[PDB]
């Protein structure tokens, strides 16, 4: 957990980068239609998913492991309503030695 | 005798279906509908505001069914007495 | 509904001509007007097929 | 403006999805309400795409038997005074395709036609916590009955 | 393009709502 | 027909909740500071004030609970 926090502390120093928030989107999306192939059931409608995010994800993760790590990378990023805030995000230390 | 039975307006078929929550087999679908007081009353009242009703065997015309149509020749049971018998 | 009014929907009443207008889908009527809306809805069915 | 119209796109349709008979809290239907109203408004403080968006996702709103729901009546009233008379909706065109939107706003509207006669004189309660509503008949503190 | 209906095994729209919509109604709220 | 006593006027009288608890229990760190918790509601948003939240909760009781009376009422119209 220490690792986690440690993570969820630098990662939101950069999300003014574009690329951060499409690379967190597109890897939530292959944890949680991984999560809901099994959650619910064949029954369910299945999450259509790109093959490559598919495959960002390996096969070996057990059914349990995945819950933790799929919140865990759902709460990695801040509140995106923070976003929208823009003296918040122009408010990191790096910044702030910026300004 | 041919010509006798054609008629000579058009002539529709109208059936009508109850279903209760959790319901997926068609035998407990004409079920719940031979049951007296086990549906809502408004059931009912949309039943009576359709049309009168007439005898299968004095009716005139047509009746749903070939067999028992166009005879010229003259306790609660619920919605069940409608089926047409 | 548990508003005393009722909701429409309609399967397999679609043709060349599109649908059918005295009862379309998704429709909330009264009950004072529903059999007689019913039976033109029928009516015009058999008509269009 | 795209980030809020996405807002009640996922929220407007998340509430319209609600299965039969399903008890709601009601603080997250107090959220919804207060969200709606703040949404259809046309005198100065109007947003073209969050607008399109709510009338958009929700189609069935009035049709899933929502508690309460028929406060927000006479907004929804105002707001398509606006958006059916208009020619080609000049201002969501760039926003929406006009024949959906439109699809959807005579959705909405033929969805509330029965309520004035199955109500009648039934006193509709106004929540009057400023500048709101878009009526100009001086007569914000009195329940508005379906006759009118 | 025409949206398939809700499945019959989704959850109730009150999980739904604890999961994701405090995101939702701050998100709405904060542009409204 | 009519038939006698036969008529209306004549009758008369989660999974996914498991795997949020679940994931709540095996794991207090990944909760929120304070802000929200996983099974209860969280808290108001930041746009309305908790006032304006009890007001509407209660016009919303009372517009169900008199449009249930006048519907409840006027059936015998």
């Amino acid at each position: 957990p220490p690792y986690w926090k440690t993570a969820k502390e630098m990662v939101a120093n950069w999300r003014h980068h574009p690329a951060v928030v499409e690379q967190w989107s597109k890897v939530i999306c292959a944890l949680t239609s991984r999560l809901l192939r099994f959650t619910y059931g064949p029954s369910f409608p299945a999450f259509k998913v790109p093959d490559e995010d598919a495959s960002l994800i390996p096969p070996e993760m057990d059914n349990e492991c995945v819950a933790q790590t799929w919140f865990r990378f759902l709460h990695m990023l801040s509140n995106p309503v923070d976003l929208s805030n823009p003296a918040i995000i122009s408010s990191t230390p790096k910044f702030q030695e910026q300004f | 005798g041919y010509l006798d039975l054609l008629p000579c307006r058009p002539f529709d078929t109208v059936f009508i279906f109850y279903m209760k929550p959790g319901q997926k087999t068609n035998q407990e679908i004409l079920k719940n509908v031979e049951s007296s007081r086990t549906v809502q009353p408004h059931f009912l009242e949309f039943l009576l505001s359709l049309g009168w009703s007439v005898d299968v065997g004095r009716h005139p015309g047509w009746t749903g069914h070939v067999s028992t149509s166009w005879s010229i020749n003259c306790e609660d049971i619920g919605a069940s007495i409608f089926n047409g018998q | 509904l548990n508003t005393g009014l009722f909701r429409i929907k309609i399967q397999g009443a679609t043709g060349k001509f599109n649908m059918v207008i005295p009862l379309v889908d998704g429709m909330i009527v009264s009950r004072r007007a529903l059999g007689f809306l019913v039976r033109q809805t029928v009516i015009n069915i058999c008509r269009r097929k | 403006e795209a980030g809020r119209a996405e807002a009640c796109g996922t929220l407007c349709r998340i509430f319209c999805s609600k299965k039969t008979g399903e008890e709601i809290l009601p603080a997250y239907l107090s959220r919804f309400y207060m969200l709606l109203i703040q949404g259809l408004q046309i005198n100065d403080y109007v947003c073209h795409p969050v607008l399109a968006s709510v009338i958009l996702n929700s189609p069935p709103l009035f049709c899933c038997d929502l508690k309460g729901i028929d406060v927000v009546v006479p907004y929804f009233i105002s707001a398509l005074e606006t958006i059916l008379p208009d020619r080609e909706l000049s201002k969501f065109k760039s926003y929406v395709n006009p024949t959906e939107l439109r699809r959807s706003s005579i959705n909405i509207l033929l969805s509330l036609l029965p309520l004035p006669h199955h109500f009648g004189t039934v006193k509709s309660e106004v929540v009057l916590e400023g500048k709101f509503s878009n009526d100009d008949s001086s007569s914000y503190d009195k329940p508005i009955t379906f006759l009118s | 393009e025409p949206r398939p209906l809700p499945a019959p095994r989704r959850p109730k729209v009150n999980s739904i709502l604890n999961l994701f919509g405090s995101w939702l109604f701050d998100a709405a709220f904060v542009h409204c | 027909f009519l038939i006698s006593s036969w008529h209306r006027d004549t009758f008369g009288p989660d999974v996914l909740d498991k795997l949020l608890e679940n994931i709540g229990h095996t794991s207090p760190e990944c909760l929120l500071p304070s802000q929200l918790n996983l099974n209860e509601p969280s808290l108001t948003p930041c746009g309305m004030n908790y006032d304006q939240e009890k007001e509407i909760i209660e016009v919303i009781l009372r517009q169900n609970a008199q449009e249930d009376e006048y519907i409840q009422s006027h059936n015998f119209d």
